[PDB]
């Protein structure tokens, strides 16, 4: 294929979870939270990782 | 209704010092419909002999020595009376369709082949080219060729895995001879039925026949009936791959009981719930049948039919699909999903309509005069005397729920089928995988 | 044509002594099924130790 | 007692033929004869008469699509219906008093169908496959096309609807085709294993369209067309028409005979493997006749002027007063044959209670057989190889003649 | 003493689903009978009701509504739907019936 | 050399309608006739212009009408396409029909003639400057003949007959045997056993 | 659909990769160790997760 990240079986999973992903428009502020725990848990297991370090 | 059916006239029956077993059913009709229906089949065939009974078949109209071709041809034409026929593997029969004001001639006519046909062996020689190519046209019939597959891996190495037609090289090479030595060992009074259905009277029948069937028994083997070698059922499949077709078929099937076998009624019932479906019905709404109704919101298949086709004693109780490559598992899946909730856990609601739609069948399996002929034939040759509505009624009218569930469970759960496949079938789990969707994870 | 075609001989073979024609192969095999499924009804058996 | 009870028939006040015949089958059936079909199609409204065959099933006002079809089932019913190029026929067997349980549907089906713009919206794509199988026989596309060939209006109109037509019917030209043929005065409630009061007692209920004669099929004007398809499907169909017969015409029973007188001859006439028959189908006010040929591709020409040449000579007096006799009495059987399976029967009670309103009696309907012969069976053929004619033909063709070529 | 239809109203201004500019019926959940009603609904009205559902996105998306004039009244809105949807309903709570 | 060779093209008197309700019917009628090198030729070239204001000029409602004519190795055909409306079909087929017919009944003045016989020198002259369709003419020849016709004579051909044919042309359309081909709506459309 | 193991959004990856998943016939004893190398892993974070705890 073409684009070739839409082919590979891996950029395919996140060009299907990141990109080209349907999103409605009107899209709340609220529905920005998921993210936000998402990130707040890599995060967490950072600081927490290089804190059980010591 | 139920005098409508103990009103139905009983149906007479009487042997000769023959053997000859000779029934009818007097009804008022202007015509009628006689003949005779023989105990062979291709069951009945050898390695060697298979075919005979067919080849038979293409001759027996060809011509007798009393009248040869030209002339049978033209007097059964000229009086507008038709003669058809068949064989299968366990039954053979002739007859003929008059105006019952020609049961005298008729009669007469049907004995004059059951007895002496031509076999010109000038004629012979050609219906063997003709069978050679009529048969490669029964091929192409991937409905047919199907069920013939099945029996051979269903009965594998017995009598009944030959296929009704034969070999080719059979056809290519039966003698003159053999074609006489199927007919003179099987064609035997004993064996054989006539019947009929019509405005004829019994008595003109019987003594028409008694002065037409001439026939006289010296030793005892002649007067009697010899059984046949038990069959051996199979839990095998059998493949014939070839993504050039439009579509796949698929049969499964479990061994059968056996015409004298009563349950042959509660088994007979259980098929009427599953039924069948065909692309061509109006019904995404079809009563229970979920069969086809998933086969329809799923686009499951193009067709498919339930049969409890039984011989002597055995027989073949499954199914049959036509679908397209892509839809082949789902309509297993689902299907052989059928026969487990079918013995597993079946509802009143539906046997009550399943007996219906027998009853129904039942009744038009006799509408008109060849049909009826077709069951007094029938039921003396494999059951002993007749089965009239009247009775085939209480037989079926007394199937409860716990009565499919236990005789269906009893011929399916856990049982190895023997399934059978030609066309694009690579979608078509393994046997072990259809195997193991004989017991429901209850 | 297809009418000329046969399945091949496992008899002996392979089948289990409970399986050569003329013979009903029902009445065999529950007996059949019994000692397989008594195979795996003992490892589940076993296992669950 | 005797199995005797004269079938009945009663012409309500609206037009409503209304015949039965208690003949005590454990099992009956009743049926709803029309004068409709695709012979009464326009331009544009063509297959509206095929698609309302296939509606059948589609929700009414006194029972659901589902409620119908299920309804049914439940009592081992059997709804379905038969249609020709100019009369609907609606039946549904079952037995006992399940009978009576079995009307409801047929009642709503024929009067009260509320055809939905849903239902048939998702019901027409069906047209593309029920046309599709029938198709598979050569016979029925040869047809087809022979009425396309033999007229110019009306009837030359196609029984399974045109491509091009397929997802256009409309919900309204289904009302229209209904509301203006399906009228009391060109309908009938025929029946068997059924008291003849009791089936009358529903015609009443059965009373939504006084209508009379409503629309009417333009006189059938004939042509000398000939449509050839070339496919190479390695034999040819080809089949050979010239305007003749009308059912309640004289002029019929004459071909019914010369349709037997026929035959042997055509087929005892030919070289190689082959099959050759007498056509022969009689309509309203016109008819067809000859024969169709189903032979392999490059012996076609030898087979097609064969049968031709039998046809022809046949009227130059080839014929002895002896076939006459055999043929008139072959129909005799095959009448009293095609007659003993109830709903072929129950065909022919209705077909004459729709037409004539009537029922001639197997012995003048023999009485009429027999009332002629020979002074006309050597006519008919005249008439054949003198009138214009028109053909039609499937195959290879490229070994086929013309009409022009005879 | 207190028309359901005094009610009735002052809760259809209450929602507020007008100064969207959509229907009542332009709201409903789309569950199983909603999906089978909406597809019986006549090209008309589903294209109309395809727009009005995407303008009320838009504002939505917007943070802005629509224009009081261009509110729609209560006595104006039409049930385009609930006919439909109400057949769909009983249709099959007809076949929950009969598969007991 | 040769290699194959098409049979003798026989003639037929057919007539094929293609139903299909577009809403608008083309219909054409031929006859029997021209040949490509034969004398009888340039007649028709000559009533295919001689034809057409005539057709086009004679009739009802929007539509078109023209006189159709191909010229084959051992046969050709000559009649006319009518692209009209539907029910309006039928009129505006008997119309162009009628048209053709009077037209040899003696109705073209030598003036009609002369026009034409300009016309063809014209398109001939004009279908000759994109090179493409020029080639397409010294091929032509260079493949049936073998030759090549001066624009002089080439004129001097079509120059050297008229109306003395041109009437008579047009008889040998109405009085031969047709052969008519349809598609569209139809319904409204005859047949050419109604002419 | 009808199935409802090939229709979840979780067992249909199971279904498509323990069952249903097309294998070779001919898979040789050495192929099973990628198997085993799995179930190697569940044991030691297993074993270990609980050896961890002391
Ligand atoms: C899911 C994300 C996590 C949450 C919700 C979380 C929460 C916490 C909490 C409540 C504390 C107490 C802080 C205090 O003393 O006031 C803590 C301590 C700790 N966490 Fe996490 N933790 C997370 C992940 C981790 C991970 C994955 C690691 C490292 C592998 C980790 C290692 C530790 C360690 C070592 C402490 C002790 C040191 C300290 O408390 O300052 N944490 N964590
Ligand atoms: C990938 C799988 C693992 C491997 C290859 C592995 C290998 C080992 C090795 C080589 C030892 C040394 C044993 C000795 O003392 O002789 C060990 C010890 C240990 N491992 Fe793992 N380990 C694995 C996973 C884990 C995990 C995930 C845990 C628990 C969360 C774990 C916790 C420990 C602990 C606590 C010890 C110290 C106790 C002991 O050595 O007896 N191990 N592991």
């Amino acid at each position: 294929a073409p684009n070739i990240r839409k082919s590979h079986p891996l950029l395919k999973m996140i060009n299907n979870s990141l990109i080209d992903l349907p999103a409605p428009s009107n899209i709340s502020a609220w529905w920005n939270f998921g993210s936000l725990l998402a990130v707040c848990l890599m995060t967490q297991i950072l600081t927490g990782l290089l804190l059980a370090m010591h | 209704y139920a005098q409508a059916l103990q009103s139905v006239p009983e149906t007479q029956v009487s042997q000769l010092d023959n053997g000859v077993r000779v029934a009818s059913e007097q009804s008022s009709q202007p015509t009628c419909t006689v003949g005779v229906w023989i105990d062979a089949g291709s069951r009945y065939e050898s390695e060697k002999n298979n075919g005979a009974g067919y080849f038979l078949e293409h001759l027996a109209f060809k011509g007798t020595k009393n009248r040869p071709q030209n002339a049978l041809e033209k007097e059964v034409e000229s009086m507008g009376a038709h003669l058809n026929a068949y064989s299968s593997r366990e039954h053979t029969a002739y007859y003929i369709k008059a105006l019952s004001k020609d049961v005298p001639k008729a009669v007469e006519l049907l004995a004059d082949i059951v007895q002496n046909c031509s076999l010109e062996d000038s004629q012979i020689e050609k219906e063997r080219d003709v069978i050679v190519r009529e048969l490669q046209e029964n091929d192409t019939s991937m409905r047919e060729v199907v069920f013939n597959y099945l029996h051979a891996t269903a009965f594998q190495g017995t009598g009944l895995a030959q296929s009704v037609e034969g070999p080719s090289e059979n056809i290519r090479k039966l003698s003159r001879a053999d074609l006489t030595e199927y007919l003179s060992t099987h064609y035997t009074a004993p064996r054989m039925v006539l019947a009929a259905a019509g405005g004829v009277e019994h008595q003109q029948l019987l003594e028409l026949a008694q002065k037409h069937f001439g026939g006289v028994p010296f030793t005892y083997d002649d007067d009697a009936v010899p059984t046949l070698s038990k069959c051996r059922f199979t839990g095998s499949q059998i493949r014939h791959r070839e993504d050039g077709l439009p579509l796949a078929h698929v049969a499964i099937a479990v061994e059968g009981p056996g015409w004298a076998h009563p349950d042959l009624v509660a088994l007979q019932v259980a098929n009427a719930i599953i039924g069948h479906y065909d692309r061509t019905y109006g019904g995404g709404l079809h009563s229970s049948s979920p069969l086809a109704s998933i086969a329809v919101t799923n686009k499951l298949c193009q067709s498919f039919q339930t049969f409890s086709i039984c011989y002597s004693e055995t027989g073949l109780f499954g199914f049959y699909f036509v679908c397209d490559r892509m839809s082949i598992d789902d309509m297993m899946f689902v299907l052989q999903g059928q026969w487990m909730r079918l013995c597993t856990s079946i509802s009143e609601s539906e046997v009550l309509r399943g007996k219906n739609f027998l009853r129904n069948a039942l009744v038009s399996h006799l509408d008109g005069t060849t049909p009826v002929c077709e069951d007094i034939g029938r039921e003396l040759l494999t059951y002993g005397r007749r089965i009239p509505l009247e009775e085939w009624e209480e037989r079926l009218a007394e199937v409860d729920a716990r009565m499919v569930r236990e005789v269906c469970s009893k011929y399916i759960y856990d049982q190895c089928p023997a399934v059978a496949g030609p066309g694009p079938i690579e979608q078509l789990p393994d046997y072990n995988r259809i195997r193991s969707g004989m017991f429901w994870l209850r | 044509s297809h009418t000329d075609i046969k399945v091949p001989n496992f008899s002996d073979y392979r089948r289990p002594p409970d399986d050569y024609s003329t013979k009903s192969s029902r009445e065999s095999d529950p007996s059949r099924k019994g000692f397989s499924y008594l195979v795996t009804a003992v490892t589940t058996l076993g296992v669950a130790y | 007692p005797p199995h005797p009870q004269d079938l009945e028939i009663t012409k309500l006040p609206n037009g409503l033929v209304i015949a039965s015949l208690e003949n005590y089958s454990p099992g009956s059936t009743i049926g709803v004869f029309i004068k409709a079909g695709s012979r009464y199609e326009n331009s544009s409204n063509l297959g509206t008469s095929h698609l309302l065959r296939l509606a059948s099933s589609l929700t009414t006002k006194g029972a659901s699509s589902f409620k119908i079809t299920r309804g049914i089932e439940a009592v081992g019913g059997k709804l379905s219906v038969e249609s020709t190029r100019e009369n609907m026929a609606y039946t549904v067997e079952c037995l006992r008093d399940d009978v009576e349980i079995l009307m409801e549907f047929l009642l709503n089906v024929t009067t009260a169908p509320e055809f939905r713009p849903w239902e048939v919206a998702d019901l027409q794509p069906q047209l593309k496959i029920d046309k599709a199988v029938a198709f598979q026989n050569p016979q029925t596309h040869v047809i087809e096309n022979l009425h396309a060939a033999a007229y110019r209006n009306a009837l030359a109109d196609s029984l399974y609807c045109p491509d091009y037509r397929i997802g256009k019917v409309t919900s309204v030209e289904l009302h229209d085709f209904v509301q203006n043929h399906f009228t009391s005065a060109r309908m009938a409630l025929v029946g068997l294993g059924v008291s003849h009061p009791v089936l009358k007692n529903v015609a009443e209920q059965l009373l939504n369209i006084r209508g009379g004669l409503g629309l009417s099929g333009a006189k059938a004007k004939y042509r000398g067309g000939e449509i050839r398809e070339q496919n190479g499907d390695s034999l040819v169909h080809a089949a050979i028409v010239a305007e003749s017969a009308a059912i309640g015409g004289a002029e019929a029973n004459a071909f019914s005979v010369l349709q037997h007188v026929l035959g042997a001859n055509p087929h005892v006439k030919r070289g190689n493997p082959f099959d050759v028959s007498a056509f022969n189908a009689s309509y309203s006010d016109s008819g067809l006749f000859g024969f169709y040929t189903i032979s392999q591709a490059a012996y076609a020409g030898q087979v097609i002027k064969a049968a031709y040449n039998q046809v022809k000579t046949i009227a130059q007096g080839n014929v002895s007063n002896e076939n006459v006799q055999a043929a008139k009495n072959k129909l005799k059987a095959k009448y009293l044959m095609s007659v003993e399976s109830s709903e072929g029967f129950l065909e022919e009670v209705g077909s004459q209670a729709l037409a004539a309103g009537s029922y001639n009696p197997p012995s003048t309907v023999l009485q009429q057989i027999d009332a002629v012969a020979d002074a006309d069976v050597i006519k008919a053929a005249k008439k054949f190889v003198s009138r214009q004619k028109s053909m039609a033909a499937s195959g290879n063709l490229g070994h086929t003649p013309f009409v022009d070529e005879l | 003493s207190r028309w359901l239809e005094g009610i009735r109203k002052w809760y259809y201004n209450a929602a507020g689903f007008n100064k969207y500019g959509l229907m009542r019926d332009d709201t409903i959940y789309e569950n199983d009978d909603v999906k089978e009603a909406i597809r019986r609904l006549p090209e008309n009205l589903y294209d109309d009701r395809m727009f009005r559902i995407k303008r009320a996105l838009d504002l939505n998306m917007r943070q802005q509504i629509l224009p009081k004039e261009q509110w729609t009244k209560y006595e104006e809105d039409v049930p385009y739907l609930e006919p439909y949807l109400k057949e769909v309903i009983r249709e099959r709570k007809e076949r929950e019936e009969w598969d007991k």
